[PDB]
């Protein structure tokens, strides 16, 4: 997912690992243990609240949407950027 | 006395490990080191010789310098294990000759060729047309077994320097048996 | 802006031409303004169709003083293309130079008990220019010096430069006199006789190219040749200064050439003596690869003194350029070199001279402002009297604070400032801010107060302000005092001049 | 082992001015020097350092000879004034290292348990803090290859102590300093902004041209795991990350509510005692 | 400040109480943690 | 025989190694010397500058090592420029870096064999920052008691080093020695980059990292600082309150003001560093 919205729901889990809701429990923790995620569990709604993330590969037509991802960095701070000193560069001289 | 920086090339090839050579080749070449470090020092004081190891990875371990003490040393323990690499032997001695201080220093090579190479025709005559442009003239004497008569080494030295330019001599090893000093009698005489 | 200007200038001569009375004053304002080589021919070759004598007269003394040296080659090339030789008289102004001799030598008025107590003094620091050159400056082309014989003693402690400038003042006093001048000199000659005073036979020369500047004649290539031999550098330095100041304002070409096979001989205390004769020869002429070799020599060269005279000789090739200049002005000021940047200022003060227009203002004051180098911000507020000269009464107003700055070097420059723009005026304002000046800690800065001070009391006496015979007895006090300090006393003697 | 290095700018001039000693004469290559350095704990620091005739042929271009007398006698020359100054490695003008000079650090791995070896730059154009650090270490690899040195690379820093601190100090002549609060934050924002735009972009341009060209490989020994830490955090909102804004909304309340205050204070004080000294002047002379 | 803060280090500074004045323009002055010195004028305020 | 105004050129490799040899020699006097190249009378330049061993006699004429002095001299016709030594220097770290008799005992013989050898000692204490410091000296030759003591011409150099007049006991020595003046020559490349290095301090480490690194904090632990700062509100605030009922007491200015004044007017430039580099997360969360 885009995300994050790093809150799932046991739903979500119960259903992929097709483990009864007792087990979640065992299963999202042991992942804690195993240190691929540090996230907390909600238990009123029975909801599992994801941290960071372990990675793992990725792929081609990625290397592009970085590309993306970074220009987009690359303009947004050029742009305001040059609009902040753009107003004080008159008082510097 | 005339001036120049003699550089000695070592051959470390596998094929340099026999008792060929009385008693071993080892030795052989030791005194072939004793007799050129310790005429260069009966020609002229200022002539500083280094060694370098030609198969293998080439690497000088003993800076420039008059003195032969610690080349010496590095002769003993050299295991002189490897495949006979050529045409970086004497390019590798060219540059340790750049390093020289004083410019006054004619460039000069000695090596010791054990073993049959696999260097093409085409890279000696780029580097007999290299050394022509670089005036660097390199003494050669064959030791150990090659190619009968040896002929591209033979080709090497003729077309690595001419008119005149005395000059490149080369020394190939008789076919029979003989001591090491009796093949280094010859050009410690007349070059 | 001289857009519009000369354009409106140019139909009122001619409907002074159309009208009833001549009068040549307007065409003597137009001359001075207009400043364009084909008119002078069209008016002075209308002055002798018309077969006039008396009355132009005046036009054409004008046109010698007050019109540039090549407005004049300019003249009397289209003109010889009695009266003949009159306007040989009039343009060479040999007649001027006479009857200012005889004007020197008649009327002088002189005082010599002065010049005996800074004589007597005999101090061994910086006073070997002291006396000489004040006077050099009051007895200019008396032609009768008895200098050498009533001050002796002072003479014989001449070393080094000292030697340079007692025979450079020998031209300062002979100034005018352009026929005997040379030969007039043979005892105190520029020998030469090898007892090394090599400085000596340099200032020699160098007396010789102060009496030859502006016109001239074949005592520039009796210079040129002693160029061409004895030593180097040492005649270079004054012989070149006079080879290119007998040459300033004539564009001269070969002087441009044979100065660059000199300049190439490689020596330092050379470098400011091509360097302004290069610039001098070249004045007005806004060359171009006479500019482009001075900025290609700067770089291999290891001196600072060719930097310094390249720096006021490309500042001297341009001079009236207003905008013009402003396109390499750019270049000098915004290179990070200090000296190329003073070099920027002198050239664009004589660029600007005699205009207010605030654009030079805007760089010139913005580098008098920012920069952290005091030399060059020092020649930054000096530019203040060569721009503003026309209308010397606001400088007190704008430069008021800026002579209390805490640097010696700005109040220093700006006291220059004031005085020499408001040399030419009777204002007592100017003399009432260098008051505190004289009163200030640093030595230099009361010394750049006296000699401003004498600026603005140039010519005027007791009458005109009070505190001249103050200031005069404020000169012969301090530097017969000999507890304050050599360099501010040098220019109390130099006041005196 | 090495974490950080402190380059003062003595030994960066060491370089650059031996970089006008052969530069004078050229042509090629490099300038090639023995580094002096000062380790008092795990952080590295450099004092001096000296500079040794180098030539390295290309033809064989992985040949390359130092002169052992000249580090010999000289660092007995510099461990006698000097007691406290040793040689930490060498160092090299780039700009960027041939494969070569891993074998120089091996050969001068008997003067010191471990040499860093600096590249810097004589000329500064980009991108930032010159030069660079690369210590020697064996890392082997996740793919169990026999084990190979790629050197890692240290952070550097600019420093000084007293001394190095008064000539350059002087010497800068060209800046206002700093001055704190106003010019100094903003410039920093747009240098370490700017600069961080293109940084990433050239080094995102050259993540697709060895894609694109130079295979292989580059992909992926480190380029999965590298481009998936990227993509770690896009990292947008819903949901704490809305309750962040508002937070910080009520964390420049304080700060711009006690500015509300300055002005108050300021212009209570400045106006009322200057309309005091001015009215009281005017009134008085006039 | 920065003057008078170089001036005043390679020297010090002292207050002396002068016991008598000398026709040489000396004064008898001593430098009282320490033995007697004897020194001279000091232009600006003269012996009398 | 011929004097005229002279002018060291120095390089900054020069005096690089001068404080750095005079640094780590605090307190003691170390002994280095001055290489260069005499170009003439009026001008000079130190290219070089190495440093000498410290041995057990001090700072002596027999100091020198000549077998150090042959060493040298050929490590350096290996490096690429072998120009010839020119003159001394010594350091005085612990004083106000006055000649010695040691000095001037040296100093004939330094005379002797070179003609000039301008003599040079500098210090660290003096400044931290914003002064040349070091120092110059030359000695006079004591034969030219019979003609005069007081060259040179172009006094412009001249008269602008000898202010500050440098105290009494320094100046003490212009008599029988004289001081030599020195600018600094560009090489404006390196000196440009050099000036960066240094301003490292003060702009950020790699231009980038240290105000990254005020990225890093960016108003976390910097909010400690600024209940500190707003604990300084308070404090100063509370009696900058008391300030102008008291000013309507003693009617008025006691000259004054306290200042009491700006202070967290920076802080508010911290505040600027708090909605400039907050709003660029708007920048870094979103793409
Ligand atoms: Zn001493």
């Amino acid at each position: 997912r885009p995300a994050n919205h790093r809150q799932l729901t046991f739903e979500e889990i119960a259903k992929s690992a097709k483990i009864t809701v007792n087990e979640v429990e065992l299963l999202v923790m042991k992942a804690l243990s195993v240190g691929l995620v540090k996230g907390s569990i909600d238990e009123v709604d029975k909801r599992v609240h994801m941290t960071w993330v372990q990675p793992r590969v990725l792929d081609l037509q990625q290397i592009k949407g970085m590309k993306d991802r970074l220009e987009f960095w690359c303009t947004d701070v050029k742009s305001m950027e040059m609009l902040v000193e753009h107003q004080a560069h008159d008082i510097l001289t | 006395m005339v001036l120049e920086s003699t550089m000695v090339c070592v051959d470390n090839s596998e094929y340099m490990r026999n008792g060929d050579f009385l008693p071993t080749r080892l030795q052989a070449q030791q005194d072939a080191v004793n007799i050129v470090c310790h005429s260069k020092t009966r020609s002229n004081p200022e002539n500083n010789v280094g060694l370098i190891t030609l198969a293998n990875d080439c690497e000088v371990l003993t800076t420039l310098t008059p003195d032969t003490g610690r080349i010496l040393s590095k002769l003993h323990t050299v295991q002189p294990k490897g495949k006979i690499t050529f045409c970086t032997g004497i390019r590798v001695a060219h540059l340790a000759l750049k390093h020289r201080q004083g410019k006054n220093h004619k460039m000069r090579i000695i090596a010791f060729v054990g073993s049959p190479v696999e260097d093409n025709e085409k890279d000696l005559v780029k580097l007999a047309k290299r050394l022509k442009k670089e005036k660097v003239n390199v003494d050669i004497i064959n030791f150990g077994e090659e190619e009968v008569n040896t002929e591209k080494l033979t080709a090497f030295v003729n077309t690595l320097n001419g008119k005149d330019g005395t000059g490149s001599h080369l020394v190939t090893v008789p076919p029979g048996p003989s001591l090491a000093d009796a093949l280094i009698s010859s050009p410690i005489l007349a070059g | 802006n001289k857009q519009f200007r000369n354009k409106v200038l140019r139909v009122l001569v001619k409907i002074y031409m159309n009208l009833e009375k001549p009068d040549f004053i307007n065409v003597c304002q137009c001359l001075i303004f207009l400043d364009d080589p084909q008119a002078v021919s069209d008016i002075l070759e209308k002055l002798v169709k018309e077969d006039n004598l008396l009355m132009a007269y005046q036009i054409c003394f004008d046109l010698y003083e007050s019109a540039s040296q090549q407005f004049l080659s300019s003249v009397i090339q289209n003109l010889r293309t009695d009266q003949t030789l009159k306007m040989i008289k009039i343009l060479s102004g040999e007649m001027a130079i006479e009857l200012h001799l005889q004007f020197l030598i008649r009327n002088n008025n002189t005082d010599l008990m002065i010049l005996k107590n800074t004589k007597d003094a005999v101090r061994n620091s910086v006073c070997h220019t002291a006396t000489v050159i004040a006077n050099s400056f009051m007895h200019c082309g008396t032609t009768s010096d008895q200098f050498l014989r009533d001050n002796l003693e002072w003479l014989a402690r001449a070393t080094n430069w000292a030697k340079f400038t007692a025979t450079a003042s020998l031209g300062v006093i002979h100034k005018g006199h352009e026929k005997e001048a040379l030969q007039l000199m043979a005892t105190y000659l520029p020998k030469d006789t090898s007892p090394g005073s090599a400085y000596q036979e340099g200032g020699g020369l160098y007396a010789l190219g102060l009496i030859h500047a502006n016109h001239g004649g074949d005592i520039i290539d009796y210079l040129l040749n002693q160029l061409k031999n004895a030593s180097n550098d040492i005649v270079r330095h004054g012989g070149s200064l006079g080879l290119g100041l007998a040459a300033m304002g004539t564009a001269r070409q070969d002087v441009y050439d044979l100065l660059k096979t000199n300049l190439y001989q490689d020596d330092a205390v050379t470098g400011e003596a091509a360097g302004l004769a290069l610039g001098l020869v070249m004045l007005g002429s806004k060359n171009a690869q006479a500019i482009e070799d001075m900025v290609g020599y700067a770089q291999e060269t290891q001196h600072e003194k060719i930097l310094r005279g390249l720096a006021v000789g490309i500042a001297l090739v341009m001079y009236g350029r207003m905008e013009e200049a402003d396109a390499l002005i750019e270049s000098l000021c915004r290179d990070k070199d200090p000296i190329l940047r003073r070099s920027g200022m002198y050239t664009v003060a004589m660029a600007y001279c005699g205009s207010g227009n605030n654009k030079a203002i805007r760089r010139l004051l913005h580098v008098a402002v920012s920069d952290v180098n005091d030399d060059v911000r020092r020649a930054a507020v000096e530019s203040l009297g060569f721009i503003l000269f026309r209308t010397p009464e606001q400088c007190p107003s704008v430069v008021s604070l800026l002579s209390e700055s805490y640097n010696p070097h700005v109040r220093y420059g700006a006291a220059m400032a004031l005085g020499i723009c408001c040399a030419g005026t009777g204002n007592k304002e100017a003399i009432n801010l260098l008051e505190p000046m004289t009163n200030d800690p640093v030595n230099y800065v009361r010394q750049g107060a006296l000699i401003a001070s004498a600026l603005i009391m140039i010519q005027q006496t007791e009458i005109t302000c009070p505190k001249v015979n103050q200031f005069r007895q404020l000169y012969s006090k301090v530097i017969n005092d000999k507890h304050d300090d050599v360099m501010a006393k040098f220019g109390a003697i130099l006041a005196q001049g | 082992a090495v974490q950080k290095v402190v380059v003062h700018p003595l030994v960066l001039l060491s370089v650059v001015d031996h970089f006008n000693r052969i530069g004078k004469v050229g042509n090629q290559k490099r300038v090639v020097g023995v580094l002096l350095g000062s380790w008092q704990k795990k952080v590295l620091d450099v004092s001096n350092s000296f500079a040794v005739p180098f030539d390295e042929d290309d033809k064989d271009d992985s040949v390359w000879f130092l002169d052992h007398d000249y580090l010999e006698n000289m660092y007995g020359m510099f461990k006698k004034v000097n007691a406290r100054e040793r040689i930490v490695g060498w160092y090299h003008t780039g700009p960027k290292l041939h494969k070569n000079d891993i074998a120089i650090n091996e050969l001068m791995k008997r003067y010191c348990p471990n040499s860093v070896l600096v590249i810097i730059d004589v000329k500064p154009k980009d991108l930032g803090l010159p030069t660079e650090a690369y210590i020697s270490v064996e890392e082997v690899h996740d793919d169990g290859t026999p084990t190979s040195k790629t050197f890692e690379h240290v952070t550097s820093e600019i420093g000084a102590e007293e001394a190095e601190e008064v000539g350059v100090e002087h010497l800068l002549r060209d800046i206002k300093d700093t001055t704190v609060g106003t010019l100094s934050q903003r410039i920093t924002n747009q240098v370490h902004g700017l600069k961080g735009l293109n940084s990433k972009l050239l080094d995102i341009r050259s993540y697709l041209e060895k894609v694109a060209t130079g295979k292989l490989p580059i992909n992926h020994q480190i380029i999965y795991q590298l481009q998936d830490v990227f993509n770690l955090l896009p990292d947008v909102s819903l949901q704490e990350f809305v309750k962040a804004f508002y937070l910080k909304t009520n964390d420049q309340m304080v700060v711009v509510y006690l500015a509300s205050l300055i002005r108050s204070v300021v212009a209570l004080h400045n106006l009322i005692n200057n309309k005091i000294a001015n009215r009281d002047a005017e009134k008085k002379e006039g | 400040l920065r003057e008078e803060l170089q001036l005043l280090q390679e020297q010090g500074s002292y207050v002396g109480e002068v016991v008598r004045a000398m026709d040489k323009k000396k004064v008898l002055v001593k430098v009282h943690p320490e033995g007697k010195f004897v020194v001279d004028v000091d232009k600006n305020i003269d012996i009398n | 025989a011929v004097d005229t105004a002279e002018q060291v050129y120095i390089s900054s490799l020069a005096l690089l190694k001068m404080l750095k040899h005079g640094r780590a020699g605090v307190p003691m006097e170390v002994m280095g010397l001055m290489l260069g190249e005499f170009v003439d009378d009026y001008t000079v330049r130190v290219i070089d500058v190495f440093a000498m061993p410290q041995s057990g006699t001090g700072v002596s004429v027999e100091a020198v090592d000549p077998v150090f002095q042959a060493k040298m001299l050929d490590m350096l016709k290996q490096t690429g420029r072998p120009e010839m030594v020119v003159g001394w220097y010594h350091s005085h770290p612990g004083f106000g870096c006055w000649l010695s008799g040691v000095d001037i005992n040296t100093q004939q013989s330094f005379e002797a064999l070179s003609e000039r050898a301008v003599a040079v000692v500098v210090d660290p204490i003096q400044s931290v920052k914003g002064k040349v410091v070091i120092d110059a000296f030359r000695l006079i030759n004591a034969n030219m008691m019979v003609l005069g003591h007081e060259p040179r011409q172009t006094t412009s150099n001249l008269g602008h080093l000898n202010k500050p007049s440098i105290q009494a006991l320094i100046h003490g020595l212009n008599r029988h020695y004289y001081s030599i003046t020195i600018n600094y020559r560009k090489n404006e490349l390196e000196q440009k980059m050099l000036l960066n290095l240094h301003k490292k301090s003060w702009m950020e480490g790699l231009t980038l990292q240290d105000y990254s690194e005020h990225c890093k904090h960016n108003e976390s632990v910097v909010k400690e600082m600024l209940e500190l700062a707003k604990n300084y509100n308070k404090a100063v605030e509370e009696e900058d309150k008391m300030t102008p009922e008291q000013l309507a007491i003693k009617n008025v200015g006691k000259q004054d003001p306290k200042r009491h004044l700006e202070e967290h007017v920076d802080v508010l430039m911290t505040s600027n560093i708090v909605q400039c580099l907050a709003a660029m997360l708007d920048t870094v969360v979103f793409k």
